[PDB]
């Protein structure tokens, strides 16, 4: 029906917390998924723009 | 000759047992930790107490 397409930007041992049930301060404080997220989760090394 | 009303007495202790087992069932914990909810909500992660 609808999609939502979230970008930001953070470090790798942070991209762990993007999963739904994590904890974390990039999870609780900066952003946060329901237990019943439906959708996929993409990350991608930007070291070279970033 | 107690037994002899037993007719009446069965029923009223059936009508009280099953009110008392159904209570009792109550403060069960099946599969689970607890067998209250403010000490699983408030205790255990959304994810999981669900």
């Amino acid at each position: 029906t609808n999609v939502y397409a979230d970008s930001f930007v953070i470090r790798g041992n942070e991209v762990s917390q993007i999963a739904p049930g994590q904890t974390g301060n990039i999870a609780d404080y900066n952003y946060k998924l329901p237990d019943d997220f439906t959708g996929c989760v993409i990350a991608w090394n930007s070291n070279k723009l970033d | 000759t107690p037994s002899a009303l037993g007719k009446l007495q069965d029923v009223v202790n059936h009508n009280a047992q099953a009110l008392n087992t159904l209570v009792k069932q109550l403060s069960s914990k099946f599969g689970a930790i607890s067998s209250v909810l403010n000490d699983i909500l408030s205790r255990l992660d959304p994810p999981e107490a669900e």
